[PDB]
């Protein structure tokens, strides 16, 4: 029952209420329950699990720091790999996530942009 | 109509498509070989515009107003025959495609609507400065459509979302039952006097009916009855 | 039948500037997008091809309906084709149905209704595009 | 000004219309998928504000104040980051922040600090080649969301430099989005700040597992990447929000060229049926 | 001489659009550009200075065949003068030459080929 908020510097991943944290410090892998002591820590690339309710979530983070308040736990991970929701297979949200901010956000839309550009210049010497 | 102007009676002439009058004489003007005037018009384009349109006038015995319809030539305006026809004009009135396309009957179009006696001397400071303050909400409404179109209700600040939901309910407000159409309609039509529109509108504007949404404003007269629709 | 199909192309007339900017727009912007297309393609007529108004009726409620969508764009003329074609052989009594009523004030209210949408979904099950 | 160049010239400024219309709706629409980012990004960031300002508090020592954080004395070398769109359009938005660049070199120079540039884009990179001062690093064909590993090939190379003492200084130019409708170009300086201003400082003493100077030394790294990944996320959402606002202008401008040649057309159009009108006249009679 | 110079110029001139705008083009483009400059330069005369036939077919030879990509444009008309007085005083024989053989099938036989690269060569190493 502790604020758990895994915080990466592209999205929020996770903003739950959680048991137990099985949190891989540099210094070695350390638990956290609802009323750990103040704590400050760094991650090194590893495996970091969740217990909720008894199931385990193991997001792979590959690097990250960690502030562990007595009332909330926050992540700041920099990066997030395996991961039971979704993990490699059943994975949904990242499939074709690429293209949800590509094909409107950089694929074709680079070419999209770039035919404005070429149709508003070619005419821009024809009306001169 | 000038029999019934000679008993003091008031006529209203309906001229549809006097652009058509214009033509018909260019036409006779051509067939009996006169030179063509600027556009191929005839030459005595103001002087055929003269012989008409100037019997329209508000004598001491009676009054003869006049509404006719104008058809622009390649929507010229600057062409001789609608600049003619505006030399001899009072009241612009201006219906509109996009307004008639809402279920709005009365589509005129306050922006390219004008008159020339909508001025202090003749209808009144009252009439001529609330006109002038609906002219103005409109055209900050105008002016925001294209804000509203592409970046949303949301980016648009205060104190200018009260202007655009006011210049909305009046737009709406502008419908009136007419009693010509109450069999096709059911709704019974409603004379509403100048200087009780004046009020209503000044009364619209300073703050009153806020609260009210933009509908209760639908074919209304009087904004004491847009009121007592609220109420009810 | 055309009201909706007159609206329709006239928002679609009304954004024919972003066909080329598919990509980046709003999912309704799109869908309007998609459903002009397939309208203006299905208005594409041959010559010496007259459709009788029962026909003309029955294919443009089906695209009014969101019953086209996921036909492709330049497979919209071949299905019009195909479900004449259809309606002309397998299903002759919906359309003397359609014909017999067209005069009707609330045409869509009879069981014309129900008897084209079992044609359209039958079509639909039978081809694919 | 013959009634059909006229009406060539009509088509050509109606086409600059519709495109530039285009052009604005999608910039508005990119805008606003690059405020959410900058949004989804304010957490990460805001979280090691109250992190600096309670660990900077604890470690006050001049002795300790070493690595990124040392306030270096007679600062003799100054490096500058520059963020710039990678394509053109945008209005003033490129020029703002070039001569807000160009001429905050001006002061460094004046004192006597020897200047390095970094860019990111295309726009600040070109025009800092063409100027002779050769940026050091640059990162260019960026896509309007990208990722905080894009900038590491930069801000690494950055940061190197301030631990090897090649760089005394660091700063970060970029477009400020003040409005939608105003985007004042923004200095910044990146040396690590001790607390800044106030954030839970009191009542802290986090248990640094693998040692105070342990977690300071890696955690300045992140937090000045992440810095710069805020004002590069800013700077996109700023660029899409000028380059609306400078299509709306042109197509503004387009519209009135439209209505300014339609009056003019109708005037040649009316003076060519004079012409006609008066040698048909003239050969009848 | 003159087909490579027309469909240059036609070249130059369809891509001046993209020359007014475009800043991002790849150095094939503005090589390109530059040489439309190079030959829109190169055609502007004087008043009551005409070339005789010899003298436009050297210069259009030397331009067409790369041999003024290094000269900039501001100073293309002087490079011309310049070059002009080189060929009627230093080697009277190449525009002899060249005026000679202009009427065969092949005009760039190795002989004229010859003696003229040579003598445009040693105007480069001696003037810039």
């Amino acid at each position: 029952p502790i604020h758990l908020e895994i915080v990466t510097a592209e999205r929020v991943i996770l903003s739950d209420d959680v048991d137990m944290i099985s949190a891989p410090t540099k210094d070695g892998r350390v638990g956290i329950l609802p009323r750990h002591a103040p704590l400050m820590t760094i991650l090194e690339p590893g495996e970091l699990d969740i217990i909720k309710n008894g199931e385990r979530t193991p997001f792979a983070v590959s690097g990250g720091f960690m502030e562990v308040l007595p009332h909330r736990v926050t992540i700041l991970a920099d990066t997030v790999e395996r991961a039971d929701e979704i993990d490699e297979a059943r994975a949904e949200q990242a499939r074709a996530e690429a293209e949800a901010r590509r094909r409107e956000a950089q694929s074709e839309r680079d070419m999209a942009l770039a035919e404005a550009k070429l149709r508003k210049e070619m005419v821009r010497l024809r009306v001169a | 109509a000038e029999y019934f102007r000679d008993e003091g009676r008031d006529i209203l002439l309906f001229i549809d498509n006097i652009f058509r009058f214009v033509q018909a004489g260019s036409e006779v003007s051509s067939l009996l070989g006169r030179m063509p005037s600027q556009v191929g018009y005839q030459p005595t384009l103001g002087t055929e515009m003269g012989e008409l349109q100037e019997r329209i006038t508000s004598t001491k015995r009676g009054s003869i107003t006049s509404m006719q319809a104008v058809y622009v030539p390649a929507d010229d305006y600057t062409d001789p025959a609608p600049a003619t026809v505006f030399s001899h004009l009072d009241a612009t009135i201006s219906l509109e495609r996009s307004i008639a396309e809402r279920a709005i009957f009365p589509a005129v179009d306050p922006l390219a609507s004008t008159s020339r006696i909508l001025d202090p001397n003749i209808v009144g400071e009252e009439h001529y400065r609330v006109a002038q303050e609906v002219k103005r909400v409109l055209q900050r409404y105008k002016d925001l459509k294209d804000i509203i179109a592409i970046l949303g209700m949301e980016e648009l600040s205060d104190e200018d979302k009260l202007t655009v939901q006011r210049a909305r309910k009046i737009e709406l407000f502008f419908s009136q039952p007419f009693t010509v159409a109450q069999q096709f309609t059911g709704r019974p039509g409603k004379y509403v006097p100048v200087k009780k529109t004046v009020e209503s509108f000044a009364r619209l504007l300073n703050g009153e009916g806020d609260h009210i949404p933009e509908s209760f404003f639908y074919m209304q007269g009087d904004f004491d009855d847009v009121l007592a629709a609220y109420e009810a | 039948v055309a009201g909706k199909l007159k609206g329709e192309l006239a928002q679609f007339r009304d954004l024919a500037a972003f066909a080329q900017f598919a990509s980046d727009l709003d999912a309704t912007t799109k869908a309007q997008i998609e459903r002009g297309q397939r309208l203006q393609e299905l208005l594409k007529q041959p010559q010496y091809q007259p459709l009788p108004v029962e026909d003309q009726v029955a294919v443009l409620y089906a695209a009014t309906n969101n019953y086209l969508d996921d036909v492709p764009v330049p497979l919209i003329t071949k299905w019009r084709d195909d479900f004449l074609a259809f309606l002309r052989t397998a299903h002759p009594e919906v359309r003397k149905l359609i014909y017999d009523n067209r005069l009707d004030r609330k045409f869509p209210t009879p069981e014309v209704k129900e008897a084209l949408e079992a044609a359209i979904k039958e079509f639909k099950a039978t081809s694919n595009y | 000004p013959s009634s059909r160049e006229i009406k060539r010239r009509i088509r050509s400024v109606k086409n600059v219309a519709q495109i530039t219309r285009a052009m604005e709706m999608v910039s508005a629409s990119k805008m606003r998928r690059a405020q959410r980012n900058v949004l989804a990004t304010r957490p990460y960031a805001d979280r090691m504000r109250e992190v600096m300002a309670n660990l900077t508090a604890r470690v006050v020592g001049a002795a300790r104040r070493g690595t990124l954080l040392e306030k270096r004395e007679t600062v003799k070398s100054v490096a500058l980051l520059v963020v710039t769109p990678d394509r053109g359009l945008c209005g003033s938005l490129v020029a703002n922040v070039l001569r807000r660049a160009g001429r905050f070199i001006t002061e460094q120079r004046a004192m006597g600090r020897t200047v390095d540039v970094y860019t990111f884009g295309r726009k600040g990179r070109d025009f800092f080649l063409r100027t002779g001062f050769a940026p050091a690093g640059e990162a260019t064909r960026l896509g309007d969301a990208p990722k905080l590993e894009a900038i590491l090939g930069v801000a690494i190379s950055a940061i190197n430099g301030f631990q090897s003492g090649k760089y005394d200084e660091l700063y970060i130019i970029y477009s400020e989005f003040i409005n939608t409708l105003v985007q004042r170009p923004a200095i910044k300086q990146l040396l690590p700040v001790e607390s800044p201003d106030i954030s839970t400082t009191t009542n802290v003493d986090y248990t640094y597992e693998p040692g105070e100077e342990e977690v300071l030394n890696s955690i300045l790294p992140r937090y000045v990447e992440t810095q710069i990944y805020q004002a590069v996320l800013e700077s996109i959402a700023s660029e899409h929000s000028a380059r609306m606002v400078a299509m709306r202008n042109a197509t503004n401008n387009a519209k009135d060229l439209v209505r300014d040649l339609t009056l003019s057309f109708n005037k040649a159009r009316q003076a060519a049926i004079t012409k006609e009108v008066s040698e048909i006249a003239s050969g009848a009679a």
